[PDB]
RNA sequence: GCGCUGGAGCGUCGGGCCCAUACCCGGCCGUCGCUGGCAGUCGGCAGAGCGAGAAAGAGAGUGGCGCGGACGCUACGCCGCGACGAGUAGGAGGGCCGCUGCGGUGAGCCUUGAAGCCUAGGGCGCGGGCCCGGGUGGAGCCGCCGCAGGUGCAGAUCUUGG
């Protein structure tokens, strides 16, 4: 066999939002395309924060 | 242009030449060979002229079609394969047929056909063997040969000649060619003592007879 | 018009074709030079031994700097200290092989995992066969078969390693950038030894297989490769 | 797609693609071995003739 | 002539016999339907040698030839004639299955419609 | 010569040499 | 719009039908009759459709206009084509390609028209 | 007008002490009892001939009750001339200690 | 165990051979990772690429007939590479696994025969199970999208009945 431990062999990070909001999914599709077809990591960070849940994106005050 | 010429590099092994790139450059003499720099037809109709299009658009389209396969290189058709024979099979040798209806009989071998099969024939007066094709693998070759380098087989018989047509009937040309080749083979084999009887006899395995121990 | 775009792209393709051909000539001549260096290295030791013998003295050969290590024992029942070094040697599966350079740290590590490994001094032919047949490369933490020189070049080009011959050259005659090349090389998955092991549990000195098989490791590789 | 790895020790053109100098090495060794073989045959024939 | 499919692959099945549930021959109350045992000392659960094999993931057939009939098509249940026009384009890959609840008179119309549309029917002459 | 940036002129000259 | 309606229709429309590891769409203007964003015939501003004619011969081609997006009564224009197979295929091919009217599914329309044409002929 | 196949005895399957693999069969060809003599029989066609209840088609002749299971000879097995064979279908255990024909038309001489 | 004594015993050993789910290559399934690639189907409103060892444009401007082009893309979709696959108690995820009823939906099925039941019948799915064929039945029944539960038995000296 192999001397490999599978405690952390699976990443826990998200890949899609856990909400069925169609407008959010459409924005997810747009930034998915931008992230995979642009060299700027800003879209990737926006895509990650789009995937994040409600509590992970607290309402920023004015 | 110029007359095509053979390769200037003798083959050392398969895929490797005997002369290096610079040596072959000299042999080619490239130092002094430098260089530098349909669909419509008009047809009269009695009207005017019609522009007829060959290779028209297809009348039908299937519901779906398979994608085109990838491209390979070494998968040549059987018509242009290279054919090889065992080292124990030479023109004028004696063969033992094991598979066909003439199994276990000793036959005289003539030559290798263009289809890769062995053109074999025994004296029909001896063992009832016509001019028949046979496979190299399915034939045992023995260490008894006759020198038929002075005979001439007809050149009008090939794989197409021996190809099956479609009750079977014997054509007159088959008998004529069989007699023509027998008249050259039978007198030659009769020079060797006790050879006609050996060809008439058949091959069989008795008790205690083992092919690995016995040598033919 | 497109008459200038077509000729421009033809020139660009011709330019990169010439660059590729120049690279092919480069690696060809580098391989020739490495062959000459191999001949010089092989003859030098014999010549120095001969000149010492004819004078009556002795010539101690240079102590080997490169070794090939094979994991011959399984996962089950391994001390935690032993298995940690096995992980550091990248020997996880049984019959996994790797090249390790020799030093004070390496020799002690081989000693502490002596019962579970078989290590020796491979020669040029062994390195050639292992790299060409069982030699893969870790490309983007994957396992890609080394079927082309561009795979090695894209990852080891900055270390003046552009072709497999350069890789073999550094592996045999350890250079400055040996660690990067060895870490690039995936651990070798060698088959079971044809003909069988004489004895797995015991040391090679006492007739077994484990331990320091100095120059006899080539015999093991010839049948495990 | 996945490329089927062919053994350079078995295949010739695969070995040449990885290392072009193998072609010249394999040409030289064949010519050297053939030349050495015919030299030994000639030497053995000369020795047999002298002994005879 | 029977309506041949677009492609006829060589369907290879890793296992043909069904997975018989443990001790289904011994008792009548136990049905042949498989159930994974949770016994502490269960002989089959610890997959002892020469025991009942368990339905592992590795028995999954190839995706290219999955759910494929021996004729080379895929079953599709059809109730009325209106559903046949759905499979009009999927002619060379998918066949049509007539529901058990379809009456004889409607089944005749479905069969003749599929004959016009060159759609294979598994049971074209079920009731007649 | 094989270096892309610094071998461009050398590759250009050998290309002209072939012509 | 189009994607906005698709995100609702993709798994909720009455035309949707799932069984036997397969899913389709029985909307009146769906080429290939399968549920996809490319071939949906209700969520696109411009749509083509190939259907058999009222008589047992010919093919009716349905096109969606530009103005009456919210007027379903006048949104579609139906043209009947009754001629040879080659001419019908050329007519549909020109109708889509040279008008640039949803050129993504011109081949699918041609396949459907050919399938309808071969189905209309008497069966041996 | 006689036998054209070597005689072989179906000794058993390719088996361990406690396990057997039915896809490979062990054959004992009469006459050969060593590895240096089993080289000739490699690659030959081995056929097991048996009869049945009802008739079956026979190529080049009238249908009859004889059936066979064709197979090839893969490689040697042990120092005593025993050989390994693989058949299109695994040989039934009824054939243990029964004659199997080893043909000669897969010739290599 | 049978048996074994120029061993089939004892000590030192040499070849050869035998086979595990172990190792090497290959096929298939699934998981994980590259949080990899695909909106570029940009077509007489056109020009077919971004696999290539080397950070960045097949970038633009100022002067010296024939009317043609396969699939794709349910983006919750498709496709490409690698590594891995044991499991009690226990945890999590996917169920186009199963039952009952409710809201929608199938111009759904049905006395030209529904549920139920039997079947040496044809199959599919790894599996939960499911779809057709044949016989009895005479009046109801199901698929998809969501909702709800008194929702799955081999045991409990389980309850009732046989
Ligand atoms: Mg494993
Ligand atoms: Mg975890
Ligand atoms: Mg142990
Ligand atoms: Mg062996
Ligand atoms: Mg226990
Ligand atoms: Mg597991
Ligand atoms: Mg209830
Ligand atoms: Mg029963
Ligand atoms: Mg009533
Ligand atoms: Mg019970």
């Amino acid at each position: 066999g192999v001397d490999i431990r599978h405690n952390k062999d699976r990443k826990v990070r998200r890949k899609e939002p856990k909400s069925q909001d169609i407008y959010l999914r459409l924005l997810v599709k747009l930034y998915r395309f931008l992230a995979r077809r642009t060299n700027s990591t800003f879209n990737q960070v926006v895509l990650k924060r789009l995937f994040m849940s409600r509590t992970n994106r607290p309402p920023l005050s004015l | 242009k110029g007359k095509p010429h053979c390769s200037r590099n003798p083959v050392l092994v398969r895929g490797i030449g005997r002369y290096s790139r610079s040596a072959m450059y000299s042999r080619k003499a490239l130092y002094k060979r430098k260089y530098a720099a349909l669909a419509t037809v008009t047809k009269p109709v009695g009207g005017g002229t019609r522009v007829v299009k060959l290779r028209k658009m297809p009348r039908y389209y299937p519901t779906e079609d398979v994608p085109r396969k990838l491209l390979s290189h070494g998968k040549k058709p059987f018509s242009q394969h290279v054919r090889k024979l065992r080292a124990s099979i030479t023109p004028g040798t004696i063969l033992i047929i094991l598979t066909g209806r003439h199994r276990g009989k000793r036959v005289v071998f003539l030559k290798q056909l263009s289809s890769g099969l062995l053109l074999v024939t025994g004296p029909l007066s001896l063992n009832r063997v016509p001019l028949r094709r046979t496979h190299q693998k399915f034939v045992i070759a023995t260490s008894t040969k006759i020198d038929i380098s002075g005979v001439k087989i007809p050149k009008h018989l090939t794989d197409a000649y021996f190809k099956k047509k479609k009750k079977y009937e014997i054509t007159e040309q088959r008998k004529v060619d069989q007699k023509a080749v027998d008249s050259q083979i039978l007198p030659k084999i009769k020079a060797v003592p006790q050879l006609q009887g050996y060809l008439r006899s058949v091959f069989a395995l008795t008790n205690g007879v083992y092919p690995h121990k016995l040598v033919f | 018009n497109f008459a200038e775009l077509k000729i421009k792209r033809l020139r660009k393709k011709f330019a990169q074709k010439m660059l590729r051909k120049a690279r092919r000539k480069l690696i060809y001549e580098k391989a020739k030079h490495y062959h000459k260096e191999y001949r010089q290295m092989y003859r030098t030791e014999i010549r120095m031994a001969r000149m010492a013998r004819k004078a009556g003295n002795f010539y101690v050969p240079a102590e080997p700097k490169l070794a090939f290590v094979i994991r011959i024992r399984g996962i089950n029942g391994v001390s935690p200290k032993v298995r940690k070094v096995l992980q550091l040697l990248r020997l996880r599966q049984i019959f996994n092989g790797t090249f390790v350079k020799l030093n004070k740290a390496s020799i002690n590590m081989l000693r502490i995992v002596e019962p579970y490994i078989a290590w020796g001094y491979p020669n040029l032919k062994s390195v050639n066969e292992l790299i060409y047949k069982r030699g893969y490369g870790k490309i983007n933490k994957k396992r890609i078969a080394l079927t082309d020189n561009t795979l090695i070049a894209r990852s080891l080009g900055k270390y003046n390693i552009i072709c497999m011959e350069d890789l073999i050259h550094e592996i045999y005659t350890v250079g400055k950038h040996f660690k990067e090349a060895n870490n690039f090389l995936w651990p070798f998955k060698l088959s079971s030894p044809r003909g069988g092991m004489k004895k797995k549990t015991t040391h090679f000195v006492e007739g077994g297989d484990a331990g320091n098989r100095e120059d006899q490791i080539n015999r093991l590789i010839r049948r495990m490769n | 797609r996945r490329v089927l790895k062919k053994n350079p020790l078995k295949n010739l053109r695969i070995m040449l693609k990885l290392n072009p100098y193998a072609k010249t090495m394999r040409r030289n060794t064949i010519l050297r071995q053939a030349r050495n073989h015919k030299l030994r045959v000639e030497r053995a024939a000369a020795a047999l003739a002298a002994k005879s | 002539a029977a309506l041949r499919p677009l492609v006829k692959p060589k369907i290879v099945k890793k296992r043909t016999k069904k997975f018989i549930r443990h001790q289904s021959d011994r008792y009548v109350k136990i049905k042949r339907n498989w159930r994974k045992p949770r016994g502490i000392d269960n002989r089959v659960r610890r997959r002892f040698k020469g025991q009942i094999l368990m339905p592992n993931i590795g028995y999954g057939s190839n995706k290219k030839t999955k759910h494929m009939l021996p004729s080379g098509f895929r079953k599709f249940l059809v109730h009325n004639v209106k559903e046949l026009e759905v499979l009009l384009m999927c002619n060379k890959s998918y066949c049509a299955e007539i529901a058990h609840n379809v009456s004889s008179k409607n089944r005749k119309a479905i069969v003749e419609r599929a004959a016009q549309l060159a759609i294979r029917v598994t049971n074209p002459n079920a009731r007649l | 010569i094989a270096h892309p940036k610094l071998g461009r002129r050398a590759r250009a000259r050998i290309a002209r040499g072939l012509r | 719009s189009a994607h906005l309606q698709w995100m609702v229709v993709r798994n909720c429309s009455s035309f949707l039908i799932k069984r036997n590891k397969q899913t389709y769409s029985t909307e009146p203007n769906n080429l290939k009759a399968r549920n996809s964003f490319r071939y949906n015939g209700l969520i696109h501003r411009k749509t083509v459709g190939v259907e058999p004619a009222a008589d047992g011969k010919g093919v009716v081609v349905v096109m969606k206009r530009r103005s009456g997006q919210r007027k379903p009564a006048t949104s579609y224009v139906r043209t009947t084509i009754n001629k040879n197979a080659r001419a019908t295929l050329s007519s549909i091919r020109h109708m889509i390609r040279k008008n640039k009217y949803h050129p993504d599914l011109r081949m699918a329309a041609i396949r459907r028209a050919s399938a309808i044409l071969r189905s209309q002929k008497p069966v041996m | 007008s006689g036998r054209l196949w070597c005689k072989a005895i179906f000794a058993g399957y390719k088996r361990g002490l406690r396990n057997q693999r039915e896809h490979t069969a062990l054959l004992k060809i009469e006459g050969v009892y060593a590895r240096d003599e089993t080289e000739f029989y490699l690659g030959k066609r081995c056929a097991y001939v048996y009869k049945a209840k009802n008739n079956t088609v026979t190529p080049g002749g009238k249908p009859n009750k004889t059936r066979v299971i064709w197979g090839k000879v893969t490689r040697a097995h042990g120092n005593s001339g025993m050989v390994r064979a693989k058949f299109r279908s695994n040989l039934p255990a009824k054939a243990i200690g029964h004659r199997i024909r080893v043909m000669l038309y897969p010739s290599r001489i």
